[PDB]
């Protein structure tokens, strides 16, 4: 459903049934609230607890298929542009991707073969550096993240005489936001995230219905206006 | 099998990264319970103590064709000169240092007194320290032309007690086996001081026991607490 749609049924669900109708809202507020519901949606629907199902990115094909369209693979640039200052002798630094939301699998293509990169914790890293061996296992690497500014920053940790030839990244894309009208104005140009334009929902529209009345909900919240509204319906946020 | 086909196997006996509950380890910990496996298996092999074979070091085929690649024989015609014996007729030889056991050990004689007997091979006898008094004058179980008193010494070193002149000395012992290093270990690590890739040198017949024998060692390294 494209974003006249979006607006039109945002107003049904709003303010044209009530009885005692509420002033309507401006396209700038319905756009924000869509926006600000989509990121809600893609947080609760991640992870488990944050839904009433229990059910995580994988657990269903629902869950599936509500972020196939939200997933991208990458590269990581190896950051050797500049110097820096890695917090292990022998990890090398890549950059991943500017749009990335969350990261699902990561592998990395050596010389020795393909291994794929567990996230370790910072209490795994001090357990396991005080080991003997302070290396993976056989078919994985391990990661840390190191000092990011505008994007992350990654610390790749390989077994000894490895060379990385490739560094691949699925990730979850960062939604773009949902705009009904073009935001320019001549008392001043408005953006949602950084973008004035026309903007559809990029994702499928199994959940298109989802992230409406996730708007709705929030909007009736800022209505009424109270603390208890807004501590109530801020715990998904998450 | 190789040192990939050994990772492969320890990973799919311990079935790592399967569904039930599993035990993974790192190549080094693979290396180190290989290489305890096969010197615990060989060493009850030697001593004939392994319930399953139950036979010593050739006592049959089986045995012969798992421990043929550790048997090294040395040859040696140097004396150590300063050292403090129990007889006046006592040479000492050094040891090739990577001796385990000594399995056939004999001694070759150069005198003039054993006329048209010279250059006779003589069966060295290792004798215990108890019996060493009372066999240097046996002339039956004592030395003479055809038997010499080995008594092991310290800084890996054999007191040959002899009659006659001793010129030559002969081994065929056990070896220390290679270790089974199956990564180029980082800097500092290594087994039996090898930090490089390290192949078993024994036949694959007695591979897959030694396989076994790591798991078990696995299980019981994560499982003596629990």
């Amino acid at each position: 459903m494209n974003v006249n749609e979006f607006s039109n049924e945002f107003d049904v669900l709003y303010n044209n049934i009530m009885s005692n109708a509420a002033p309507g809202l401006n396209e700038y507020e319905k756009s924000v609230l869509l926006t600000k519901a989509q990121e809600e949606i893609v947080k609760n629907y991640f992870e488990p607890a944050g839904n009433k199902y229990g059910k995580g990115l994988d657990d269903s094909p629902k869950r599936q298929i509500d972020f196939s369209e939200l997933i991208k693979v990458g590269e990581g640039v190896l950051n050797t542009s500049a110097p820096t200052i890695t917090f292990d002798k022998r990890a090398k630094v890549y950059d991943l991707p500017a749009d990335l939301f969350l990261v699902i699998n990561e592998a990395v293509d050596t010389n020795a073969g393909t291994k794929q990169i567990v996230p370790i914790s910072y209490s795994d890293y001090t357990r396991l550096m005080s080991r003997p061996y302070k290396e993976p296992v056989k078919y994985q690497a391990w990661r840390i993240i190191t000092t990011s500014i505008n994007n992350i920053s990654v610390e790749l940790i390989v077994n000894s005489n490895e060379t990385i030839t490739d560094y691949k990244v699925r990730y979850i894309r960062r939604p773009a936001p949902i705009i009904t009208t073009n935001l320019s104005s001549e008392y001043g140009d408005v953006t949602i995230n950084g973008v004035s334009t026309v903007s559809e929902c990029e994702l499928n529209p199994i959940i298109h219905s989802e992230i409406l009345q996730r708007a709705v909900e929030l909007a009736k919240a800022a209505y009424q206006g109270d603390l208890q509204a807004s501590v109530e319906l801020g715990q998904r946020s998450e | 099998m190789t040192n990939k086909e050994f990772s492969d196997g320890f990973s799919t006996l311990l079935n790592s990264f399967g569904i039930t509950p599993n035990i993974t380890l790192d190549e080094y910990e693979k290396s180190t319970f290989l290489t305890n496996a096969q010197e615990q298996l060989i060493i009850d092999i030697y001593s004939g103590r392994n319930i399953i074979y139950g036979k010593s070091f050739e006592q049959t085929e089986e045995i012969r064709r798992y421990l043929s690649n550790l048997v090294e024989t040395y040859e040696t015609s140097t004396k150590v000169t300063g050292k403090l014996g129990l007889s006046k007729d006592s040479v000492f030889f050094e040891i090739p240092q990577d001796t385990w056991f000594i399995t056939y050990e004999v001694a070759f004689l150069k005198d003039s007194r054993l006329g048209c007997l010279d250059g006779i091979e003589a069966s060295v006898v290792p004798l215990p320290q108890d019996d060493l008094y009372r066999a240097k004058d046996n002339p039956f179980r004592g030395p003479s032309k055809d038997r010499v008193l080995r008594l092991d010494i310290k800084s890996d070193l054999a007191e040959l007690i002899s009659k006659y002149n001793v010129d030559k000395y002969l081994m065929r012992y056990i070896s220390q086996p290679t270790p089974i290093i199956l990564v180029d270990l980082p800097d500092g690590l290594s087994i039996n001081g090898v930090s490089t890739e390290s192949e078993c040198e024994l036949n694959p017949v007695v591979h897959r026991a030694i396989l076994e024998r790591a798991v078990q060692l696995a299980i019981i390294s994560k499982t003596q607490l629990t």
